[PDB]
């Protein structure tokens, strides 16, 4: 479980990440898909290359969906119920993706925040980062 | 690992630049605080009670220096990382004989820490070069 | 979260178990000392030889405690809290070590009930053992 | 990988005596019910609907096999793994291409299907022997 510590530092880097949120999940993505090529194959129809719209428009919509976990840091598996649905039982995403995707994030977060990703924050980011990721892959079937 | 001449350079160039005393603490000090078993492996270490202890603690800061050795050593000699590693491994005795997850995980937490220093810099394609290396590096040191 | 037909099947399985649990988890310990040898150094004072009796006891209290666990499946953070405190706050074992017993349960249970060890049941079996895993590797810190 | 020769003998006399036929099915089959996102690596497999269906599919039956012979070129070359799977990685053109967690996977369900076929006889030192070479065949299968 998040310590009310944890929580104190997820919400203080969304805090200084601000409006950046939606260009910071782009990046995420993007150093994702270079990194580790496979994870492109769940996005054959879209373009990946650098400045894409679509990676945009797409890193937007998982920025706000970690927010909304944010927001609701002690409800995420009913918060995140329906993404859960759609990642594990509708688009069969390989676990292992979520770790990578997680990572791609710290790192982004790391690039971006000098001064927010201390060592206790850098672990915060990673717990709460494994929270969502457990929960958007607990309905398998 | 094979780097194509462009990875080859995103990676030399940002390694030339990194601080040798430090980012291998720093990181090898992370992987303590953020993955607490790694604490384990180095009881013989002294005093990791907090992060603050962690990460000015003296042996951390030296072994630390030790994984940047061997980051270098593998970028030298990427088509022979098993050759190159074979006495690292060897002369530590069973010391090394842990899951090859938790050398994938400090690789990743060295990433992080470039990322760290470098800020933009630390671009989406020289962390993708950075992640081939520190795979390779992985799995030599962990066979 | 664990369906109501897992229940179901983990509790069946249980059921044929039945009082060989003790010797079972004995086996399982073994199993997991043979095949992935880096698990011993958290035994460094037990003897790991073929019928030890120190190898029986525990693997008769780790037996026990998968039953608690089977007996409170929807209450599993609350029972196996002692022992998410023990694992991960006092020894430090590797979340890696947990895969790896939950597999060498799995496969004693499949060398002594052929009939019980359908696919849907292994399937039940093996996410009941990650949730317990997934309650001992809760309280790192 | 180097196996002992009691090593070598646990796993080559419980091998000779598998049904060749089936345990690549029943593996193959049950790492796509115990592990449904595998499916998605099988799209072109046809019905994995249910366990039952998973099970009976012929193409899982055939690639079943496949699977196993696999494993049986891996005993016969495990000093050089990767030259034995090369030519069977690269056919594939990027189908092998997922995570070597996967291989795991396969791997060690084949392993509890050894147990479920033969019980008693599939001691812990047996198990021990054959998580070696699912280990190595593993990694080359994944390179
Ligand atoms: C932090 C973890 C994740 C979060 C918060 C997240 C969030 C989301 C959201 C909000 C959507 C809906 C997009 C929309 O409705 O327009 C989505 C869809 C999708 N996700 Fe994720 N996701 C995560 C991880 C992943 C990973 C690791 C993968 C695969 C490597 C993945 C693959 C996909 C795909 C393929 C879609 C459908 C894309 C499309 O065709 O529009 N997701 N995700
Ligand atoms: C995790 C990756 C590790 C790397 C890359 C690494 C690297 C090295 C290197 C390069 C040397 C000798 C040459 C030199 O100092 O330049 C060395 C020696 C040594 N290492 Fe490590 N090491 C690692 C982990 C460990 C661990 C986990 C332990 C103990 C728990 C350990 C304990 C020692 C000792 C005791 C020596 C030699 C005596 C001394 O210098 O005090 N190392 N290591
Ligand atoms: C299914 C997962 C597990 C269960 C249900 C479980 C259960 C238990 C229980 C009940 C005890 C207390 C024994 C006592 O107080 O006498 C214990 C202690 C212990 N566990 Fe586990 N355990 C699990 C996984 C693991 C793993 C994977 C490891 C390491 C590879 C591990 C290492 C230990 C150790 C070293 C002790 C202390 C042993 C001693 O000195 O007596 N456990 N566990
Ligand atoms: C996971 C481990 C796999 C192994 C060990 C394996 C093994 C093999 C082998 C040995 C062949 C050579 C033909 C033969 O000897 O009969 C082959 C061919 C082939 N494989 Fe695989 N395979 C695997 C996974 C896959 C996957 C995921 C796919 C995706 C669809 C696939 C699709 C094919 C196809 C289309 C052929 C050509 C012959 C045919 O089936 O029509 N295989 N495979
Ligand atoms: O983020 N920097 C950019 C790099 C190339 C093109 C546009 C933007
Ligand atoms: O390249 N540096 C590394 C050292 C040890 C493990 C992984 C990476
Ligand atoms: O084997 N020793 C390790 C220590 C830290 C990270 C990875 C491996
Ligand atoms: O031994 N057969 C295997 C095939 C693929 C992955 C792992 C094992
Ligand atoms: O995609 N190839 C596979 C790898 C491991 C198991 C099954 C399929």
């Amino acid at each position: 479980v998040l310590s009310p510590a944890d929580k104190t530092n997820v919400k203080a880097a969304w805090g200084k990440v601000g409006a950046h949120a939606g260009e910071y999940g782009a990046e995420a993505l993007e150093r994702m898909f270079l990194s580790f090529p496979t994870t492109k194959t769940y996005f054959p129809h879209f373009d990946l290359s650098h400045g894409s719209a679509q990676v945009k428009g797409h890193g937007k919509k998982v920025a706000d969906a970690l927010t909304n976990a944010v927001a609701h840091v002690d409800d995420m598996p009913n918060a995140l119920s329906a993404l859960s649905d759609l990642h594990a039982h509708k688009l069969r995403v390989d676990p292992v993706n979520f770790k990578l995707l997680s990572h791609c994030l710290l790192v982004t977060l790391a690039a971006h925040l000098p001064a927010e990703f201390t060592p206790a924050v850098h672990a915060s980011l990673d717990k709460f980062l494994a929270s969502v990721s457990t929960v958007l892959t607990s309905k398998y079937r | 690992v094979h780097l194509t001449p462009e990875e080859k350079s995103a990676v030399t160039a940002l390694w030339g630049k990194v601080n040798v005393d430090e980012v291998g603490g720093e990181a090898l000090g992370r992987l303590l605080v953020v993955y607490p078993w790694t604490q384990r492996f180095f009881e013989s270490f002294g005093d990791l009670s907090t992060p603050d202890a962690v990460m000015g603690n003296p042996k951390v800061k030296a072994h630390g220096k030790k994984v940047l050795g061997a980051f270098s050593d593998g970028l030298a000699h990427l088509d022979n990382l098993k050759g190159t590693f074979a006495t690292l491994s060897e002369l530590h005795c069973d010391k090394l004989h842990v899951d090859p997850e938790n050398f994938r995980l400090l690789g990743n937490v060295l990433v992080c820490v470039l990322a760290h220093h470098f800020g933009k810099e630390f671009t989406p394609p020289v962390q993708a070069a950075y992640q081939k290396v520190v795979a390779g590096v992985a799995n030599a040191l962990a066979h």
